[PDB]
């Protein structure tokens, strides 16, 4: 199940559905643009839980570690999906098939234009590298499995070893996919380093987005509900 | 606290 060709096919079959949403009838305001983006995020979070349960070994971790990994990565995983949907469309963010925002539309919401420019620049670096679909599947699974999991004290020890074995198997799978290209050994090491250095850019953008959303919530610009509200209250 | 996520995990 963890051998490279079987693991990559399992990740391919686990991909979540595209969630559909459209623009409002009236011109956007700061409040109505925040309402459309947060309604989409809440529904994608529900499907994200079903995706994580499909990754081999994940439901064999402690329930406590399952919850802690999703709390630590959910905004990063929403942004990685958006970047892959937008990779062939310079100057646009493809939130859904009927919600395609031009860069300049971020001028509608205070503080969001900087975050759109971060997302668009990291999308442009994956376009320049010619990121392949099977490389994307491995890097998105590494985002889930790679957070700090500094020791905490639970009322109830193999769950950490189980996590390292799973993260090692996904890393081996990405090295196997790169080796199909047949480029030089130096070029394979350089491509691996280039893809993994972009993980810090996805964490940077997710930090700025989490601050922005918590401030829009506190100031009553947008109301938030159910799963999205719970993940924010817990942060 | 993690009230609704537990529910979807099981
Ligand atoms: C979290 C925000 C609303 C939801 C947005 C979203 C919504 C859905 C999705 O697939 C990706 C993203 C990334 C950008 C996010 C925004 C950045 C700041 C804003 O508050």
């Amino acid at each position: 199940a963890l051998s490279p060709e079987q693991l990559v096919l399992t990740l391919l079959e686990a991909e979540p559905p595209h969630v559909l949403i459209s623009r409002p009838s009236a011109p956007f305001t700061e409040a109505s643009m925040m309402m459309s983006l947060t309604k989409l995020a809440d529904k994608e979070l529900v499907h994200m839980i079903s995706w994580a349960k499909k990754i081999p070994g994940f439901v064999e971790l402690s329930l406590f570690d399952q919850v802690r990994l999703l709390e630590s990565c959910w905004m990063e995983v929403l942004m990685m999906g958006l970047m892959w949907r937008s990779i062939d469309h310079p100057g646009k963010l493809i939130f859904a098939p009927d919600l395609v925002l031009d860069r300049d539309e971020g001028k509608c919401v205070e503080g969001i234009l900087e975050i759109f420019d971060m997302l668009l620049a990291t999308t442009s670096r994956f376009r320049e590298l010619k990121l392949q679909h099977k490389e994307y599947l491995c890097v998105k699974a590494m985002i889930l499995l790679n957070s700090s999991m500094y020791p905490l004290v639970t009322a109830t020890a193999d769950s950490s070893r189980k996590l390292a074995h799973l993260l090692n198997a996904v890393t081996d799978a990405l090295v196997w996919v790169i080796a199909k290209s047949g480029i030089s050994s130096q070029q394979q090491s350089m491509r691996l380093a280039n893809l993994l250095m972009l993980l810090s850019h996805v964490r940077h953008a997710s930090n700025k987005g989490m601050e922005h959303l918590l401030n829009m919530k506190c100031k009553n610009v947008v109301p938030v509900y159910d799963l999205l509200l719970e993940m924010l209250n817990a942060h | 606290r993690h009230k609704i996520l537990h529910r979807l995990l099981q």
